[PDB]
């Protein structure tokens, strides 16, 4: 035997879905997204192979199905008929092997041809490369190479730029760079001009607010069904979470898939990526619980974002961080990889909280998160695995989160430099690791991790809620005022307050009780002001 | 712009009856309460200070009702009020001859024991006794004449009959 | 022109401009570029333009629309965002420019440094609300706001750009409303109607004099003139043009900050990183139209004005190529380590290469031995609103809020102007010193009456033609500006085959794409430009076509490549529109073809 | 499906529009120039009605230009001083002088529409207070809820070898009303 495999896959997806600052076709072309390498792919499939996949997908809304032999056949010995078997399908990626070049040729034509008619605006293209079964690890390079070949390729196929191009008569759509071609209303319901892109963008946030309510019938449909059901909220959180290592696994994945086979490979690589998605969907529905005042808007692969209830985005994200990291612990598919990845049978996903007031631009706030999630991110490279080499991050879970009252400056960059009033001195110590110590004491960077330990912050917290209080906010404020200044000043106002406030020797991070600094890389860094900062958006129902 | 039929301005002599105390963020190294000041260090009243004075008196003239009240001093949530007909200047406070402030000493005293709780010890920078400052007050009339409760409160003003500042009920303002 | 003032004195402490606050500040002031409190000239010509529509509404007796009215919408242009329905008059642009106000120069400098200074000129002023039945403070409602302190005198420069045929009458009309609303101004920015922001507002040389005349003759004043464009008018006359080319290399520095939309999207302007030639072909038409035919230069390809793209090493930085490849975890021209060309290096074992996207990269030579100096582009975000007027705070009626990213102030580039032998004798012969009519300070991009656009231009010396190599091996071409090749369609939607082609036919020369399968070949992003004509008064059409930076490589499969032509190529610029500055490429540079996994950064 | 596509090079707009003028019957033009972007309309024998001190280049004269109607579209663009390239596209194999015939196979025509600027205000005007007035060849008058739309046809094909489609050309079709 020799076959081909088949990459499609969906380029500048961050583009695609952010580009117009709204929230109905962000929703709507996440949607297109997902739709083209899934619903759009298994109908192209079924067109060109006469296949049933589309009725194994409709009949059950979920990917798992393709994981059965019975319902997805191998390939491989001719004892099975099937000329087509898909190892992948996903949100902007499928992969799949098919016998014949001139039917590989066909199913590209034929789903980037729909996506041209049904998604206009999405740029998604495919590629075939040659799939050697005389060769044990053929499979493997064969995924390699369409990767390798994917890249080069698209510099020379046509930009999905190139259409809808602009007339000067034409006149301008409300929310685009593109020319007006349809009608559409705007939140408050007027008639504004829009593109075929927007338009079709907004026609699919209707199929996706269904599969994303889907998941769960506590969740909430619409930003607008929050607004009616929760009329109490004061304040409103996208978070923005992500999963880590699956990517260096992937191109690494023949040294941990064991049996040195092409039948392993495809089991395992499939296996795994079905097992990352309901291990993010089954941790999210641990993780809502907490509040359901929480609208999904992306939910699927390693990959999370939702709009929370404000106040309750640190827990729900704390929570679904532990459960992420506790379903891919015992989710058998990704455990063994695990371990012979990174030495631990668990994964790790990090998180970025805007917190935002519910008036508040959704797209400024998920820019925040994208930056957000970064600065989560960094513990990628500070916990990392003891005597690797690259050196391979750690699995480790982490949060950045900020809260803007619009007054700390919307970009992220100029929002931490606010915060570091002198030199030596940051008055935030907001990347906060959520792993448990104990499954972090095998890394390296193990210290750093305890000192940005959430548990820190929510204890702090629990003292500052305590109780008359127990630190005044009169004093707290004091405090407040004072980190400011230089440390020996800060310093100096808490040594007048030390010995009147006892709680203060829990707020102290010298060793000493005499600074509530810590000395860290040569920064004096604090989370007292992270602690009054979350003071009130560290609630639970739990 | 905004249309007016007729601007007002109202102006006259605002003469403390009581020492006065409106406070700045507090604390000035000789008084745990410190005066308010303006960018050039002089005493001045907050034109925010004073217009909250003359609304706050105005809601109870008005029997708290919030129509009258933001016709005249604004809305930020109505879709037709927005900002405010009667503009409140910041007023320098003119302290007699150049009569220094004075600094009020303040104590609680233990119920039980009868003599000075612990910690309540304080201090209050207050303005004199006729010192002066401007009534910095514009309207700008969209209707005809100038409103009866606009009247009414320069009435209650030449009554003496709105306070200002902090401690109102422990002498001042 | 040049001369006008706008003189304010602050007469209490003010606040202004931006919805954002500091560590124990909730609103904190908008701060200039010394980091010194400023009154930006949108906020300064909303301010004086509504203290003008309130002596037009005096003097129309209140009528909303009317004679006096209709001056207004003279003198600081239509509202076009407010009309709706079939208006069918262009909108008027303002005759007035008013820059931001700024703090006294030797002031400013007086700061430099002094952070701790900086921050004093500002102070915290508490704010409360009380509860109306208790007396005592609302929860929540407990503030502090950043007020700059009282005394603070401030200018603002003026433009008044009046009509050539406009009237000694109508002058002393403009003249009197400008007076009018200057004087009718006694505050401006946040909390006016608190205390904040008093001022006085002069213009220079409008005394009340200027509104005496109104006074006794506004019952005189006709409508306001029609307004029409500044028309192109086209000699026809000029040589056929003649190598050799002569390149004239201007230097920009930015002195206020500059809108040049990349992309307009609903309530933001997005901003470019370098100046397009196409900003720059007003100040060419303005200074040069006098000696030769700007307009018939263009049409004939006997001109290019390049993009401004950011100094570096004394030279126009290059737009940094898609054929360097960074170390994903520990590499990349940010990093100053890790950089390899793909065209010339292998992958690396185990680490994941990312590909390069965007700054700058300054020069390098054949043996540099260093990687090259990489020049950044700093840009802020600028917030504004619109005031619904009957309300005086914005609405949704009024679109609320917009922003611009802008480059700021201080940022220096370099354009150069191309010009044929011929062109260059036509103006010598009429001025021997005309390089030094090119020194001119000019106001380009979006927004550029007011706040924004404020850029020095300078000439340098004639520069250099550029020296390709005539490599008979393989050729490479690097995308300096965004080559716009039309397909055989005449459309846009051309493939790097078409440039292939182009190159092919230009050069005389076959190519074919280098095999080299641990190497890669080509490196190109599409992008896409959408623009505004002025003169049209409609958008441009849309222009498709490679972004900057991208890059190839070919091996010359048979012909022999001509440095001559080469070099020509690297003049005049390849495809549509080069005149723009689009189509400037590199040939056969060192960079291209050298291998840099090795190498690391440098009162 | 064919889509053929006529070539001729070194030729002026007006000689351009002269050849086709048999095909460009009716047809809607725009004309890109230093200072206007014109909209024209050719009668029905495919004529201007000034077309030499129009369509000429030599004092800030077209330097592009598109005529479209239902069956074909010319597209001309200058390359040096007034001569240029014209490529006319029709559904239809048709008989030209001096152009050059080609072809290229497309999958399918996806219609798609362009909302013009502004609002109703033979010929008729639309206007918008952010452009002030334009004028648009169209017959028929318009009520004052009508917008005016342009139509045209994308043809997909494949364009790599590995089947990935695209839209290769866009022919603009009419004016029409919606």
């Amino acid at each position: 035997f020799q076959g081909f495999l088949v990459l499609i896959e969906t380029s500048g997806n961050q583009h695609f879905i952010f580009s117009t600052n709204k929230l109905r076709e962000n929703i709507g072309a996440s949607e297109l997204t997902y739709l083209a390498t899934t619903e759009i792919l298994f109908q192209g499939v079924d067109r060109v192979f006469q296949t049933n996949y589309y009725d194994q997908w409709s009949d059950t809304n979920s990917l798992n199905f393709l994981a059965d032999s019975k319902l997805n056949p191998a390939i491989d010995d001719p004892k099975n008929n099937a000329d087509i078997e898909i190892l992948l399908a996903t949100s902007g990626k499928a992969i799949a092997l098919v016998k014949e070049e001139g039917k590989a040729k066909q199913l590209i034509k034929e789903v980037t041809k729909q996506a041209l008619i049904n998604a206009p605006g999405l740029e998604i293209g495919g590629i075939y490369v040659n799939c050697n079964w005389q060769d044990k690890l053929g499979v493997a390079k064969a995924v390699k190479e369409a990767h390798k070949q994917f890249e080069v390729n698209r510099a020379k196929r046509a930009g999905a730029n190139g259409r809808f191009l602009r007339l000067p008569i034409a006149a301008g759509c409300s929310v685009s760079e593109l020319p007006a071609s349809d009608f559409d209303y705007n939140a408050d319901g007027d008639k504004i001009p829009v593109s075929t892109v927007s338009k079709v963008k907004r026609e699919t946030a209707k199929s996706a607010k269904k599969r994303l309510r889907s998941v769960d019938g506590r969740l909430v449909n619409d930003l607008a069904q929050l607004e009616k059901s929760f009329d109490e909220l004061d304040w409103l959180a996208v978070v923005h979470a992500d999963g880590n290592g699956l990517g260096q696994i992937l191109l690494s994945l023949e040294k941990y898939i064991g049996e040195q086979t092409n039948r392993n490979y495809i089991d395992k690589y499939r296996r795994l990526s079905l097992a990352l998605d309901n291990c993010t969907i089954n941790a999210f529905k641990m993780a809502i619980a907490v509040f359901l005042p929480i609208v999904p808007l992306i939910l699927g692969g390693d990959d999370l974002t939702v709009i929370c209830r404000g106040d309750y985005a640190l827990e729900f994200t704390r929570e679904f961080l532990e459960a992420f990291e506790g379903q891919t612990e015992t989710h058998d598919d990704i455990k063994v990889i695990a371990q012979k990845a990174f030495g631990v049978d668990r994964l790790s996903a990090c998180a970025g909280i805007s917190i935002i007031k519910p008036h508040f631009p959704f797209s400024v706030a998920y820019t925040l998160a994208e930056r957000l999630i970064k600065s989560a991110k960094e513990v990628k490279q500070k916990v990392t695995v003891t005597n690797s080499s690259p050196i391979t991050p750690f699995p480790c879970s982490a949060i950045d989160f900020h809260i803007l009252y619009d007054s700390s400056g919307i970009d992220f960059d100029r929002i931490r430099e606010k915060l570091r009033p002198e030199d030596n001195t940051e008055l935030y110590n907001r990347p906060y690791v959520v792993t448990a110590a104990e499954n972090l004491s095998q890394a390296q960077g193990y210290e750093w991790s305890q000192a940005h330990s959430l548990q820190t912050l929510a204890d702090r917290v629990s003292y500052l809620r305590s109780e008359k209080s127990a630190l005044p906010s009169s004093q707290s404020h004091a405090l407040r005022t004072a980190l400011y200044l230089e440390k020996n000043e800060a310093d100096a106002q808490y040594s007048l307050i030390s010995q009147r406030y006892k709680i203060l020797k829990n707020f102290a991070e010298d060793g000493e009780n005499k600074s509530l600094f810590h000395l860290e890389n040569g920064k004096y860094v604090t989370r007292f002001l992270d602690a009054l900062d979350a003071k009130d958006f560290f609630a639970n129902a739990n | 712009a905004r249309k007016v039929t007729t601007r007002w301005k109202i102006t006259g002599t605002l003469i403390a009856e009581t020492p006065l105390h409106i406070g700045g963020v507090g604390g000035d190294a000789d008084t745990d309460l410190a005066l308010a000041v303006n960018g050039a260090g002089e005493y001045y009243v907050p034109g925010t200070s004073l217009a909250g004075a003359l609304r706050g008196w105005m809601t109870q003239l008005l029997n708290n009702d919030e129509s009258q009240i933001k016709d005249l001093w604004g809305d930020h949530l109505d879709a037709k009020r927005g900002a405010s007909f009667v503009i409140v200047d910041d007023a320098v406070i003119h302290i007699p001859n150049n009569a220094d402030v004075e600094i009020r000493e303040g104590v609680g005293i233990d119920r039980h024991f009868g003599t000075a709780a612990n910690g309540f010890k304080y201090s209050r920078a207050v303005i004199p006794k006729g010192s002066k400052f401007k009534l910095p007050l514009t309207f700008d009339s969209q209707d005809d004449g100038l409103p009866n409760a606009l009247i009414q409160l320069l009435c209650a003003l030449e009554a003496g009959d709105i306070r200002l500042g902090a401690a109102k009920t422990r002498g001042l303002g | 022109m040049r001369g006008i003032e706008i003189t304010i004195t602050m007469q209490s402490d003010w606040h202004v401009g931006t919805g954002m606050g500091r560590g124990e500040l909730d609103s904190v002031v908008q701060r200039d570029g010394d980091n010194l409190p400023y009154i930006p000239g949108k906020t300064l010509t909303g301010i004086l333009r509504d203290s003008c529509e309130q002596v037009a509404l005096g003097l129309d007796n209140g009528q909303t629309r009317g004679l006096w009215h209709g001056w207004i919408n003279f003198i600081f242009g239509d509202q076009p965002a407010l009309a709706q329905g079939a208006i069918e008059p262009e909108p008027r642009p303002a005759l007035i420019a008013i820059g931001s106000a700024h703090l006294d120069p030797k002031l400013k400098a007086a700061f430099q440094g002094k952070k701790q200074l900086q921050e004093a000129i500002a102070f915290m002023k508490p704010g409360v609300a009380i509860d109306a039945i208790t007396g005592t403070a609302k929860k929540d409602f407990l503030r502090f706001e950043e007020v700059v302190r009282l005394g603070a005198k401030l200018t603002a420069e003026v433009e008044l750009n009046l009509p050539d045929n406009l009237s000694e009458t109508n002058k002393k009309v403009i003249a009197g409303i400008l007076a009018s609303g200057a004087k009718l101004t006694e505050r401006l920015g946040g909390k006016r109607r608190r205390g904040n922001g008093r001022c006085e507002l002069k213009f220079s040389g409008y005394s009340d004099q200027q509104i005496q005349w109104l006074k006794d003759n506004y019952q005189s004043v006709d409508q306001p003139p029609k307004y029409q464009q500044n028309k192109l008018q086209s000699a026809g006359d000029n040589p056929e043009q003649q190598p050799p080319w002569h390149i004239i290399p201007l230097t920009i520095k930015t002195l206020s900050p500059v809108v040049l939309p990349a992309r307009t999207v609903g309530n933001v302007v997005e901003c470019l990183d370098y100046i397009p030639g196409r900003y720059l072909l007003g100040y060419i038409h303005k200074t040069l139209g006098e000696y030769f035919d700007v307009s018939q230069a263009i049409a004939a390809g006997d001109l290019i004005i390049t993009n401004a793209t950011i100094k570096i090493d004394g030279k126009a930085g290059r737009a940094t190529p898609f054929c360097l490849f960074g170390e994903k975890l520990d590499g990349g021209l940010g990093k100053g380590k890790g950089v390899y060309n793909r065209f010339q290096e292998s992958e690396p074992d185990g680490i994941q290469l990312k590909g390069e996207r965007g700054g700058y990269v300054g020069q390098f030579e054949q043996e540099q031995r260093n990687l090259p100096n990489t020049g950044k582009i700093n840009s802020e975000l600028f917030t504004h609103n619109t005031i619904q007027d009957d309300v005086q705070r914005p609405t949704s009626d009024v679109g609320g809020v917009y922003s611009y990213e802008a480059i700021i102030a201080g940022q220096t580039f370099v354009a150069e102007l191309r010009l044929p032998d011929s062109l260059v004798k036509q103006i010598t012969s009429k001025n021997k010193n005309w390089q030094a009519q090119l020194k001119a300070t000019i106001r380009i991009g979006q927004s550029k009456k007011d706040q924004y656009g404020k850029i020095e231009v300078t000439s340098g010396n004639s520069a250099d033609l550029p020296k390709p190599t005539g490599n008979n091996k393989t050729l490479s071409i690097w995308f300096l500006s965004d080559i716009l090749l039309r397909g055989d369609r005449l459309n846009f939607n051309a493939t790097p085959d078409d440039l292939k082609k182009y190159l092919e036919n230009a050069l005389d020369i076959k190519l074919k794409e280098r095999s080299d399968n641990d190497l890669i070949c080509i490196a190109l992003r599409s992008q896409r430009t959408e623009s505004w004509q002025v003169r049209w008064g409609l958008p441009r059409p849309s222009l498709v076509g490679w972004q900057a930076g991208s890059c190839l490589i070919y091996d010359i499969e048979s012909g022999t490549v001509n440095a001559e032509k080469l070099q020509e190529l690297m003049i005049t610029g390849i495809g549509d529109r080069c005149t723009e500055g689009y189509g400037q490429i590199g040939f056969n540079d060192p960079l291209l073809s050298a291998s840099l996994g090795k190498l690391t950064a440098k009162n | 499906k064919n889509l053929y596509h006529y070539h001729q090079y070194e030729i002026t707009l007006e000689s351009a529009v002269d050849s086709c003028k048999n095909h460009l019957q009716a047809a809607i033009g725009l004309l890109y120039s230093p200072q206007k972007c014109e909209l024209v309309k050719l009668d029905n024998s495919g004529k201007l009605v000034d077309s030499y001190n129009r369509l000429k280049f030599n004092n800030l004269g077209v330097f592009e230009a598109r005529f479209f109607n239902l069956n074909c579209e010319l597209r001309w663009v200058n390359e040096s001083n007034g001569n240029g390239t014209a490529v006319l596209l029709s559904e239809s194999d048709i008989t030209l002088t001096g152009f050059e015939k080609g072809l290229q196979e497309f999958i399918t025509a996806i219609d798609q529409q362009y909302l013009l600027w502004g609002e109703p205000a033979g010929w008729q005007r639309l206007a918008e207070a952010r452009i002030g007035k334009l004028d648009i060849p169209l017959d028929n008058p318009l009520k004052p809820k009508d917008r005016v739309f342009l139509t045209s046809e994308e043809y997909i094909a494949e364009v790599d070898d590995f089947g990935n489609c695209a839209v290769i050309d866009e022919r603009l079709i009419k004016l029409e009303v919606k």
